């Protein structure tokens, strides 16, 4: 078959819709196929959680042509999935051939086998998901919360999930007083409690280790006891370690357990309880005074 | 006179059985004394087996620890000695003993009951 | 016959289309089950390279132009590589070596997030925490965390009871080894009738040499016990054997009696 007449007829209401007035020698092939072109610059969804621009991605066409019709800031949270099969014009790529009353699914196939006027492809179809990180630095900015602009919720949920745990172990070791690090520690997962156990075995005197002890008691008190043991062994002369590791005996266990109330310095209410072991501190509250 | 510390509950039982000794004190209040169960084997000095302070803290001899248990009833003013897993070397005369908290001169000894275990 | 030609508008790629899987080792590794990690367009020849790097994941073709994503299917982390640390969630295997940091050509292997909230590490750490491989920090934290085991299901609860029977059998042979002194201590801190009962069972099962060395506060001599009847307070409140005793080796009765010594305002001894 050979084409002899071509013309673009405007649509009724939507400017994007137009008609392709086709003329052939066999009058049975003469038809007015309606097609859609472009769309808008979507910063909104066409369906719940979907953006389907009026564009037929022809097999072989570049993939970012389908995303030409979305605001880039809005498109950051959308992924391009497979679309329904569609038809287009080879000379006018991207057009969305409509399957209407006269334009049947069979007709559009007969034309493609006839002449090189029609290509085939899949429909544009975007699905709402979340922000897509691609760098190690993007993970760092989201987890450290120094920049939370294009962060998915799994990396910006106040450490409610464990996605940031691996980054925060090294990040908080370098800056244990960071307020976001204490929030990460309040989630009370093993990586955070182990990290601050190593930190406070060296810096138990610091103020953030007082918070560490308060957070982990009484649910995970062992992470504080091991840190206090290491700290008061490396700092056996420190007066703050008098009750946890008595310096004038070989073992330093003079005031452990119930023996904690045998000295007033160990039961002094003005002392931070990080300087006693957990159960040692519990026995302090059960001391019988006269 | 009339400071009674009579012990009962003894008897004969095969090794492995159990006995519950009793000592209903009179003339003595437990909230003021330390009660102690002694025993004396034939031809041997007396030895303390269990004790209980006026507050209620207990203590035992090592060869009976875990097997014997000393309890008190403040209402009945009676001290008990539950004996489990009786070994042949427990054969002796068990008797009560009362000692004041800070009045050492006021110590009293009771009338024993026979405990014998054998086959 | 002429045709009305028209080129489509120029393409504007999204963030997904600009994703490069060779840069996302820190994005993919923390991924959990049922989570799709989009990695962008992936050529056909680089599919085996990605699938061997992430065996725990399934490579899914999510969209046109080779758009792909990774979906975690399992955790292949072994007990010796996941149980002896609380901070490492994953590691990389290459040329028979294990590394914490990623390198091209390595294979990702990840640990279960609940590996220390369940009993999945009890078998490995029961043996590793004996003898020369004893790590005081890791092993104390392991035993301590078992008492507050977050897996409160009937399975996490039952695995907890199986561990107690193994520790009871082991520590009855010798309670002086460091993992057993820690187990006795954590039983003491639990402060229940079952934990106190297990303490007394373990300590009473010890040899005569152990009791003569550590438990002299629980087993006083004849002269020590006879003299203690002359005082109204419990023997544990003045006995030097009880003031010098290791509190983890005290019978429950002796431990309770230590807290009945009437401390005068300040230091009362």
């Amino acid at each position: 078959v050979t084409l002899n007449r071509i013309k673009i007829a405007p649509g009724i209401a939507d400017i994007r819709d137009k008609y392709m007035e086709l003329g052939f020698n066999y009058p049975e092939y003469n038809r007015a196929v309606k097609f859609a072109e472009e769309s808008y610059t979507y910063y909104y969804e066409t369906s719940p959680g979907e953006i389907k621009p009026k564009f037929c991605l022809i097999d072989g066409m570049s993939i970012d042509h389908c995303s030409s019709f979305i605001v880039p800031e809005f498109a950051k949270q959308y992924v391009l999935i497979h679309g329904e099969p569609c038809s287009s014009f080879k000379f006018r790529p991207g057009s969305l051939i409509y399957y209407q009353n006269e334009v049947t699914p069979e007709y559009i196939k007969d034309l493609k086998h006839a002449t090189d006027y029609i290509a085939s492809g899949q429909r544009c179809h975007f699905i709402k998901k979340d922000y897509l990180l691609g760098d190690s630095d993007s993970v760092a900015k989201c987890c450290s919360k120094t920049n939370t602009k294009h962060c998915p919720k799994i990396f910006n949920n106040n450490y409610k999930t464990e996605h940031c745990d691996d980054f925060m172990t090294g990040f908080c070791r370098n800056d244990p007083g960071n307020p976001n690090c204490l929030e990460w520690l309040r989630a009370k997962r093993k990586p955070a409690m182990s990290t601050y156990s190593d930190i406070c075995s060296k810096h138990m005197d610091a103020r953030y280790c007082s918070e560490f002890i308060r957070i982990i008691r009484p649910d995970y008190f062992t992470f504080g006891d091991t840190a206090l043991y290491v700290f008061c062994n490396d700092h056996k002369g420190n007066r703050n370690c008098w009750c946890a590791n008595y310096p004038k005996s070989n073992s330093g266990d003079k005031y452990l357990g119930p023996r904690v109330c045998w000295l007033h310095e160990c039961t002094d209410e003005s002392r931070d309880r990080k300087w006693l072991y957990y159960n040692q501190d519990v026995q302090r509250t059960r001391c019988k005074y006269v | 006179g009339e400071v009674q510390l009579q012990a009962s509950g003894g008897g004969l039982v095969q090794p492995g059985g159990s006995l519950r000794l009793s000592c209903a004190a009179s003339g003595i209040v437990f909230s003021n004394n330390r009660m102690s169960w002694y025993r004396q084997a034939p031809g041997k000095q007396r030895e303390v087996v269990a004790t209980i302070t006026s507050g209620g803290a207990t203590d035992y001899q090592d060869s009976v620890e875990g097997r014997f248990t000393i309890s008190r009833d403040m209402a009945k003013n009676t001290v008990y000695l539950q004996m489990n897993s009786l070994k042949p070397e427990d054969t002796a005369v068990y008797f009560c003993n009362a000692r004041r908290d800070n009045f050492a001169t006021a110590i009293y000894w009771g009338q024993g009951t026979q405990v014998t275990v054998s086959s | 016959v002429e045709l009305p030609k028209r080129d489509p508008p120029p393409g504007v790629p999204t963030d997904e289309m600009l994703l490069n899987v060779d840069k996302m080792h820190d994005v993919i590794a923390p991924a959990k089950l049922l989570e799709y990690v989009h990695i962008g367009p992936l050529a056909k020849d680089k599919e085996d390279k990605v699938k061997k790097r992430y065996p725990e994941f399934r490579l899914v073709n999510t969209g046109p132009g080779g758009l792909s994503a990774l979906l975690r299917q399992s955790y292949a982390g072994t007990a010796p590589n996941c149980c002896r640390t609380f901070q490492r969630t994953h590691y990389w295997k290459k040329d028979g070596k294990i590394s914490d940091k990623y390198e091209e050509g390595a294979v990702l292997e990840s640990c279960w997030p609940d590996v220390h909230d369940t009993g999945k590490c009890d078998v490995d750490l029961f043996d590793w925490c004996q003898g020369d491989t004893f790590d005081r920090n890791i092993c104390h934290q392991w035993i301590g965390s078992a008492f507050n085991r977050a897996d409160r299901t009937v399975e996490g609860q039952q695995s907890l009871i199986n561990l107690y029977n193994k520790m009871q059998t082991l520590c009855s042979k010798d309670a002086s080894v460091p993992i057993c002194e820690s187990f006795l201590h954590h039983l003491r801190a639990h402060n229940t009738e079952d934990s106190k009962e297990m303490i007394d069972y373990i300590l009473r099962q010890q040899s005569a040499d152990f009791k003569q060395k550590y438990m002299r506060c629980s087993y006083p001599t004849r002269d020590k016990l006879e003299e203690s009847l002359k005082y109204a307070e419990p023997r544990e409140c003045w006995d030097p054997e009880c003031s010098n005793a290791n509190v983890n080796f005290l019978l429950t009765r002796n431990y309770n009696n230590l807290g009945l010594c009437n401390i005068v305002r300040g230091s009362g001894l």
